RNA sequence: AGUUACUAAGGGCUUAUGGUGGAUGCCUUGGCACUAAUAGGCGAUGAAGGACGUGUUAACCUGCGAUAAGCUUC
RNA sequence: GCGAAACAGUACCGUGAGGGAAAGGUGAAAAGAACCCAGAGAUGGGAGUGAAAUAGAUUCUGAAACCAUAUGCCUACAACGUGUCAGAGCACAUUAAUGUGUGAUGGCGUGCGUUUUGAAGUAUGAGCCGGCGAGUUAUGAUAGCAAGCGUUAGUUAACCA
RNA sequence: AGGGGUGAAAUUCCAAUCGAAAUCCGUGAUAGCUGGUUCUCGUCGAAAUAGCUUUAAGGCUAGCGUGAGAUCACAAAUAAG
RNA sequence: UUCUCGCAGUCAGACAGUGGGGGAUAAGCUUCAUUGUCAAGAGGGGAAGAGCCCAGAUCAUUAAAUAAGGUCCCCAAAAUA
RNA sequence: UUGUGGUAGACGAGCGUUGUAUUGGAGUUGAAGUCAAAGCGUGAGCAUUGGUGGAUCCAAUACAAGUGAGAAUGCCGGCAUGAGUAACGCUUGGGAGUGAGAAUCUCCCAAACCGAUUGACUAAGGUUUCCUGGACCAGGGUCGUCCUUCCAGGGUUAGUC
């Protein structure tokens, strides 16, 4: 019984080929530098990911901290004020909202500002 | 590298240019290359104003270069040339002869080039 | 001396990319009218107004 | 509407080939064959036999007019190799590849010719997701 | 003074097509391993194996042996 | 699969003993393309036969590496294991899916196996693609799991039909 | 004519090969030495130590891993006295 | 982590702190005892670093609080005296 | 509730290929193969549609294996890179002609080398390479209308060698 090997070899070589599609040369013509690519590409993406949400709290804590020096207080006081003002919001959505709505981002600052804590 | 070509000599420079002379004087025309009928219109020009005095001087001057063709020998050649092709050119101030380039060959893309006796 | 290291499938093209081809400049004869490339014979031996060699 | 002439197994080589019909694609009819005839080169004389066969059976066999032919796309396909042993040096030996070509031109009397490929290729296309929403359209019935 | 598109000699990505190449799939006057029987030899009455030749038929293969692509008999 | 599906122990290599390949498939039927055009011709384009000629003697199917053509996007102040996460603009419309193709720009980023305390490695192995390519069989021993038969149990070997 | 020949002797020559030709066979010699060994997921997960070894790039037993079973406290760990 | 049975791999280790031997209170040296890491372990700090410090990655989230370390710009985050 | 980094290694659960045995089913109104696409799975993997293709194939439960390729300076076949790069292995000019096409073929005139030889007769060896006509698949390191290449016909005469 000579069980010869065709279509089970280039089905899964195909399936490494098709995901590395958009390479530079060789890079998606071979199987094996796709392979190697591919591997070395879910790395990537994956060490990305984690690094996404570190990257992008950094990002929201830089405009967060612009929008307040404008208004001459601090990220280092702004965030304790909320704190002990008990006001539970996101970096995100605070950015958010300094950048789509200056009205109402400027009403939180203003009650963290002077109002007393609790 | 060595056992190299002789190659084109000062030697074979001349017989060439002999050669060609001796040609275009019996028939007419040559359809040589274009930088061997830019070398050969020189030697040309100089045989035919120096044969127009007709003297055995200008005889020996003249057989130290004319060869052996076909339609003339070395003896007829001297009469066609003294009798027949000089004295048309006797009051021509020069440029007896011209050079054309016609198209590049088959097997060298060289440039070719007729010379002939311009009247 | 010889490639370490093979060299692509571009950089070869872009070492052609001088190695293009240049069209020859023509003219038109005076008494036949084909073209024949510029300052030269043409295929009936007729240069200008002057029978250079007999009809091809 | 295009019409094609071929040669298989021509001579020359494809890389000395397809830098003699880069000068004449996109060219009218009468201007390529004057710039093909004056050009010193092996794969002049070729690409000209080919070219004016083409025009004939463009003009006699598929009816067009003539003086609007121009040269939608000549190139040289690779060809079968041949294979030879020459003699090297202290007892070794080296393989030749005479190479060859496969030649073909091809003439069009529309300027737009290269709409109509696309077309074809959108009309495949689009007869592929009309059997997927059949056989969608399908399954869900049953 | 300031912010500005078109360039593509050439190249890169996606898709489609053409060419070189014979992988995969289907098949086989071919191989392999055995079963059940038969048989277990040919040769000086010239053996096994070859050379040569033989056509109404180019060569090759096969058959045949000056009775030479076949002869006689049942 | 016999080295040999074909005219294989042939071609070929060696003074010799000896060594020793590759190569199969048109179509139901040659009906194997008369004839016309270009060409010197092969050949190609039509015509004709055929269900099919992109089945045409290069003759079942025709993969990848490889070489060319083109719609769309980007690219000539730019430090690059070539990708990844964000991201404008451009061009389309699908196994209708927070769609697809390209990617100006920003953040991060020194391949795969081997062998080593330790390899991006100035250690090693692979030019690329495709096929082939390395834990088996026979006879016994031990152990795990499961079934049959059981307390004068259990089970046959050769051989015969 | 090859554990042989030849050698005015160099380990010369013996079919581009000679510290002992070429070829076939025993033969698929042996190699504690390199290289290679092909699908996936889940649970657990070391050692580079001791003794002996014509032993030191290897091997055997012990130590450390894993699977099954038993031991419930008198066994084994963490703190205080 | 004790006892019994089946199957192993391992016998080339490296560095840091601490106590020593050899060396010269030299070695990224060599040989021991002990605590850790790497080997077989990514992440953050150290500008870049196998072994140092903080810790132990099941997958996704553009959610929040922290460890070592840090807050003029590169590069997230500070002010007073 | 306690967990889920991991090499050597131990254990468990599965995927896929070929064939056989039982059931059922599809197929010239188009099977396998093969290409493409914007699908489904935790993973091996599995579908749908369209093009090409022309006759076998699929599902379930068991059984038997030549059953899984990325690496062995692995074997075979093809194709790249180097690169249109090195090289093309001692000998000139012209006139006329043939031819579709001529530096290379034929004739003529020169020219240059050999001339104790590139001259002439034969031994050995080679085995038709000899002559005529035709051809330009392949070979000729370019070209070719030409060849020691190919096709067809022909050619070797002993009493004294
Ligand atoms: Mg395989
Ligand atoms: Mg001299
Ligand atoms: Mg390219
Ligand atoms: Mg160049
Ligand atoms: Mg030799
Ligand atoms: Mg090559
Ligand atoms: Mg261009
Ligand atoms: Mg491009
Ligand atoms: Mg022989
Ligand atoms: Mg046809
Ligand atoms: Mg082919
Ligand atoms: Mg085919
Ligand atoms: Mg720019
Ligand atoms: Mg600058
Ligand atoms: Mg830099
Ligand atoms: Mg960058
Ligand atoms: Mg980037
Ligand atoms: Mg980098
Ligand atoms: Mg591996
Ligand atoms: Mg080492
Ligand atoms: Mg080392
Ligand atoms: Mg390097
Ligand atoms: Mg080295
Ligand atoms: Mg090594
Ligand atoms: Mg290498
Ligand atoms: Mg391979
Ligand atoms: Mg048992
Ligand atoms: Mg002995
Ligand atoms: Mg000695
Ligand atoms: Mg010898
Ligand atoms: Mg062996
Ligand atoms: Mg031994
Ligand atoms: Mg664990
Ligand atoms: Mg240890
Ligand atoms: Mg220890
Ligand atoms: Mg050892
Ligand atoms: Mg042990
Ligand atoms: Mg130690
Ligand atoms: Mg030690
Ligand atoms: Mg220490
Ligand atoms: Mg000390
Ligand atoms: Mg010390
Ligand atoms: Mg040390
Ligand atoms: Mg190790
Ligand atoms: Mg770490
Ligand atoms: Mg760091
Ligand atoms: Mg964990
Ligand atoms: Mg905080
Ligand atoms: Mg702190
Ligand atoms: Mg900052
Ligand atoms: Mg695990
Ligand atoms: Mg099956
Ligand atoms: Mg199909
Ligand atoms: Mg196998
Ligand atoms: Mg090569
Ligand atoms: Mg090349
Ligand atoms: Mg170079
Ligand atoms: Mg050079
Ligand atoms: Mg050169
Ligand atoms: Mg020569
Ligand atoms: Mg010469
Ligand atoms: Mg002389
Ligand atoms: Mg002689
Ligand atoms: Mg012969
Ligand atoms: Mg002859
Ligand atoms: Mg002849
Ligand atoms: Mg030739
Ligand atoms: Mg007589
Ligand atoms: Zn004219």
């Amino acid at each position: 019984m000579r069980i010869k090997g065709g279509k089970q070899t280039r089905v899964r070589r195909k399936k490494w080929l098709k995901q590395a599609s958009g390479s530079f040369g060789t890079r998606h013509a071979s199987y094996k530098v796709a392979k190697q690519t591919v591997i070395q590409a879910a790395k990537y993406a994956y060490r990305d990911r984690r690094n996404k949400k570190r990257d992008f709290r950094s990002l929201w804590i830089l405009r967060l901290n612009a929008a307040l020096r404008e208004q001459g207080m601090t990220y280092s006081v702004f965030i304790n004020l909320l704190k002990k003002h008990n006001i539970e919001i996101n970096r995100k959505v605070l950015s958010e909202l300094a950048i789509k709505e200056p009205s109402k981002f400027n009403l939180i600052v203003q009650k963290v500002k002077s109002e007393q804590p609790k | 590298s060595y056992i190299n070509k002789p190659g084109k000599t000062s030697a074979w420079r001349v017989m060439t240019v002999r050669q060609q002379v001796s040609a275009v004087l019996a028939y007419g025309k040559i359809e040589t290359t274009l930088k061997k009928a830019k070398n050969t219109q020189k030697r040309l020009d100089k045989l035919i104003t120096l044969a127009k005095v007709d003297n055995f001087n200008n005889r020996r001057q003249v057989k130290k270069w004319l060869l052996n063709t076909n339609l003339f020998d070395v003896d007829q050649l001297m009469d066609h040339l003294f009798s027949k092709v000089a004295p048309k050119y006797e009051k021509t101030p020069g440029g007896y002869s011209r050079v054309l380039k016609l198209g590049p060959r088959r097997g060298d893309a060289t440039e070719m080039a007729i010379l002939q006796l311009t009247d | 001396a010889v490639q370490q290291r093979r060299s692509s499938k571009h950089r070869r093209d872009k070492r052609r990319s001088h190695d293009a081809l240049t069209a020859q400049a023509l003219s038109v004869c005076q008494k036949c009218g084909k073209k024949k490339l510029f300052h030269r014979v043409c295929s009936c031996g007729m240069y200008g107004d002057l029978r250079v060699k007999k009809a091809y | 509407m295009i019409a094609f002439a071929k040669q298989f197994r021509v001579r020359i080589s494809p890389q000395k080939a397809r830098l003699v019909c880069q000068l004449i694609v996109g060219k009218k009819t009468a201007d390529a064959q004057n710039i093909l005839s004056n050009t010193p080169k092996k794969a002049a004389t070729l690409i000209a036999k080919l070219l004016n066969s083409a025009i004939a059976n463009a003009t006699n066999n598929h009816g067009m007019n003539g003086d609007a032919l121009y040269v939608f796309e000549c190139v040289a396909n690779q060809g079968p190799s041949m294979k030879r042993t020459i003699p090297r040096a202290k007892g070794s030996s080296n393989m030749i590849t005479k190479r060859s070509s496969n030649l073909v031109v091809k003439l069009s009397d529309n300027p737009n010719e290269r709409q109509e490929l696309i077309k074809q290729q959108k009309a495949l296309v689009k007869k592929r997701v009309e059997g997927q929403q059949k056989a969608k359209m399908a399954r869900q019935k049953a």
